């Protein structure tokens, strides 16, 4: 529909997912529509418990999390939650870099000059503005949509996504990434029922984006062994068959528009849970990252590794104000999802753990 | 300098098993996935398999459920193994894999019969009753195994010129013919003989060529 | 599933004249293909990435020209180190599948091959077999039909022929075409006819030789 549609290029409109969604299927082909669909389906999970409290209780996890927690608890909290901020803020900056170098070839310094004065421009309206992002963003998928049909290996695509199986440290990192990148904490921050089949049908669909990706990434080239498996500068020379040479300035174009609306919802998101300057203070890393003398490809896949690291952290406070009855009164949320967000809330730290025991080996 | 290396050759026997070695230096193997290709001598050659790191085989319609590919990162060798071998498989094998495909290894030669080490019989073909000035005369080297042979001819004659046609498979052994070339006059003055020297079973066999 | 048909098959030419070979597909194939050029007994290098990318340390001799489902590999000003095998290869779907193949040959003036017929060896009439080769030395082109005539029955099965290499001295291609027999099959007929159709005669070059002699 128009609704969920337009809703999905929105809501997802980064240049993590794509990133991410690249990388895998150039390293693990079709083996990572598993992790791809288990990110979507504990999302959808999150999305609707997030709601749940936050109807229920009257108040964001923020709000929250100041009410009954010590101090030092709350200091910890805060400094990972800016922490998580800080990290989507230098995913969006490095993502409008990377694609301002790819279309006018500037240097990623002076394409975060570009992104600082484009944020100064956020500020000839914002109605006409908003549906030239969510089109470009439609038209990249509609674009990916025209590739998934071409992928001759059907029933291997299936198996791929059907049986899941990690290998070393590559593939639980990759896998981690995706799955962090796709569960963003602020989807666990972010008529009733109508708003509630919107989000669920948006993400849907918008999953199937992400799967179509994650496959063109896997059939474009896998065994080619081509040069660069994540570098977007040539990941966009090589990304498409079809409407060849606009097809890569609409690539760029579409990651730049992408990166420039993650940096307004992110840095807003931002600006709810830390009121409850800005800017500056988030997009520092960025800089200082971009210019440390190296290449961004695979720091826009680490830092969707560290919204992962961010993600149990707004996790746990999630279920706990879930499940109660002084607060929740007679609308208490099942025990049933009550356990299954407890078994996601599991797997997370154990695939995270596991990276971390890895890093900790050599 | 990036270099890919394989195993020795191997002459084995059909139902048996084998296993080749494709070793590799200058890059990194555990980034790379490695492409199999079996060449039969002249006679073409079809992308057999491939071998992406971390142990992900995919096999070709073709040539599948017979053969596996095992990886050893510690040494970073790529091993191809065959179980059940057929008459018809023997070939020249090829690992090869950097970025675009440039690098390929030496090759290894592989050959399936039954045919145990047996010496050559060397026949002489006298023309039997000599258009023009110069003459040809013949040795046909037959029913030997291995197949590398060589065949020198020793002749006195002012002229001469030799040719060692390419040995063929007849009945599971080998088949060749050699040529020589003469002038009239000096045949069968001067004695034109053909050696037939087969290493792999010790014999050479100089046979005389007379009508 | 998709294949490759490469044309010509063989090819002749003397250097100074560009030469050029066509990979014809099976479906479309988004200029996803590889040129590979191999002597005898060596390993193919690579030459041609997906199309007219001339590949690492290749000479600017070779050009590729690419669109959907034919491609062509051009050589210019061929030097002596250009001639054997070239190979094309897909690698857009599972499985890749490699062409036709080629043998770019050297040209020259035309010959007429030297046929003689022997008659079976004696140490082999005794050792049961009896085969009456009939070497065919220095023709050109290559493509020749030797036949075998028993008893002016041909005989199409039981023969065997062979070919050399490019000769190395002055580039003609000489072959052999043996005739293995039983003893009943040589001892039932009477003669042994080697005829050579070939492209420089109108006639084809005969020879003969019969038992009784
Ligand atoms: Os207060
Ligand atoms: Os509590
Ligand atoms: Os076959």
């Amino acid at each position: 529909f128009l609704g969920p549609a337009v809703i999905a290029s929105i809501a997802y409109m980064d240049p993590g997912n794509f990133a991410t969604n690249i990388e895998g299927g150039a390293r693990y082909g079709y083996s990572l529509l598993w992790v791809i669909l288990a990110a979507n389906l504990m999302a959808m999970v999150i999305q609707n418990l997030s709601a749940n409290l936050g109807i229920a209780s009257g108040r964001n996890l923020p709000e929250l999390i100041r009410e009954r927690w010590p101090r030092p608890l709350v200091w910890f909290y805060w400094i990972q939650a800016e922490l998580v901020a800080m990290a989507t803020d230098l995913a969006e900056f490095l993502g409008a870099a990377l694609a301002i170098q790819l279309l006018t070839g500037l240097p990623m310094f002076w394409g975060a000059v570009v992104t600082g004065v484009v944020t100064f421009w956020l500020l000839r309206g914002t109605r006409p503005l908003e549906l030239a992002v969510g089109a470009f963003v439609l038209m990249i998928g509609v674009a990916y949509l025209v590739q998934v049909v071409l992928a001759r290996p059907d029933l291997a695509a299936v198996g791929a996504g059907f049986v899941p199986r990690l290998q070393g440290p590559g593939s639980a990192y990759l896998a981690v990434g995706i799955i962090g990148a796709t569960v963003m904490p602020h989807v666990i921050y972010l008529l009733v029922r109508l708003n509630r089949v919107d989000v669920i049908a948006a993400m849907g669909l918008a999953g199937l984006i992400n799967m179509s990706m994650l496959a063109v990434a896997a059939a474009t080239f896998h065994g080619k062994n081509v040069e660069n498996a994540g570098d977007l500068t040539t990941a966009y020379q090589t990304l498409t068959p079809l409407l060849g040479p606009a097809a890569s300035v609409l690539f760029a174009v579409a990651l730049l528009a992408s990166g420039l609306s993650s940096s307004a919802v992110g840095t807003m998101a931002g600006d709810v849970i830390m009121q409850g300057l800005r800017r500056l203070i988030t997009m520092l890393p960025a800089f200082i990252v971009i210019l440390l003398g190296m290449d961004p490809s695979s720091v826009l896949i680490l830092s969707q590794v560290i919204l992962c690291f961010g993600v149990p952290f707004a996790l746990v406070p999630l279920l706990l104000f879930t499940a109660h009855h002084d607060v929740m009164g007679a609308l208490v949320t099942r025990r049933s999802f009550t356990v299954i967000g407890w078994v996601i809330a599991v797997i997370i730290i154990a695939l995270n753990g596991y990276l971390l025991w890895e890093l900790l080996g050599g | 300098q990036v270099q890919l290396t394989e195993s020795g050759p191997g002459l084995v026997a059909p139902s048996q098993s084998l296993s080749i070695t494709c070793t590799v230096s200058g890059f990194s193997l555990t980034s790379y996935g490695v492409h199999w290709v079996r060449q039969p001598p002249g006679k073409g050659l079809e992308w057999l398999v491939v071998i992406w790191s971390d142990g992900s085989t995919t096999y070709n319609s073709a040539l599948k459920s017979r053969l596996s590919i095992s990886k050893d990162n510690s040494k970073s060798q790529v091993f191809l193994k065959m179980n059940s071998l057929q008459t018809d498989d023997t070939a020249m094998y090829y690992c090869a894999r950097e970025p675009p495909y440039g690098y390929w290894g030496q090759g290894t030669t592989l050959t399936v019969s039954s045919a145990k080490t047996t010496p050559p019989s060397v026949y002489p073909l006298a023309p039997g009753c000599t258009t023009g000035s110069s003459v040809t005369l013949g040795c046909l080297v037959k029913g030997y195994f291995p197949e590398s042979v060589t065949v020198t001819w020793n002749s006195g004659s002012l002229s001469s010129s030799v040719h060692t046609f390419p040995a063929l498979l007849q009945s599971g052994l080998y088949t060749m013919s050699s040529s020589v070339t003469v002038p009239s006059s000096t045949w069968p003055s001067q004695t034109v003989t053909c050696s037939v020297a087969h290493p792999a079973s010790s014999t050479t066999v100089d046979k005389k060529l007379e009508p | 599933d998709i294949e490759l048909t490469q044309s010509p098959a063989t090819l002749s030419v003397t250097p100074g004249d560009s030469v050029s070979l066509s990979c014809r597909a099976s479906q479309s194939i988004s200029n996803n293909l590889h040129w590979y050029q191999q002597k005898s007994h060596e390993s193919p290098r690579l030459l041609i990435k997906y199309v007219s990318q001339s590949s690492s340390g290749i000479p600017s001799r070779f050009s590729g020209s690419g669109s959907g489902t034919d491609f062509t590999l051009s050589i210019n000003s061929v030097e002596t180190e250009d001639f054997g095998m070239y190979f094309c290869q897909q690698s857009n779907s599972w499985p890749r599948t490699f062409g036709g193949g080629t043998k770019l040959e050297i040209k020259r003036a035309d010959a007429a091959p030297t046929v003689s017929i022997f008659p079976p060896s004696s140490e082999q009439l005794t050792s049961g077999g009896a085969s009456v080769v009939c070497f065919l030395n220095n023709f050109y082109p290559k493509d020749i039909n030797v036949k075998w005539k028993i008893d002016g029955s041909e005989r199409q099965n039981g023969v065997l022929n062979s070919w050399t290499d490019q000769d190395s001295k002055d580039s003609t291609y000489s072959m052999s075409s043996t005739l293995t027999l039983t003893k009943d099959e040589y001892e039932r007929h009477n003669s042994y006819t080697c005829e050579a159709t070939h492209k420089t005669s109108t006639s084809p070059i005969v020879k003969s030789f019969n038992r009784n002699e």
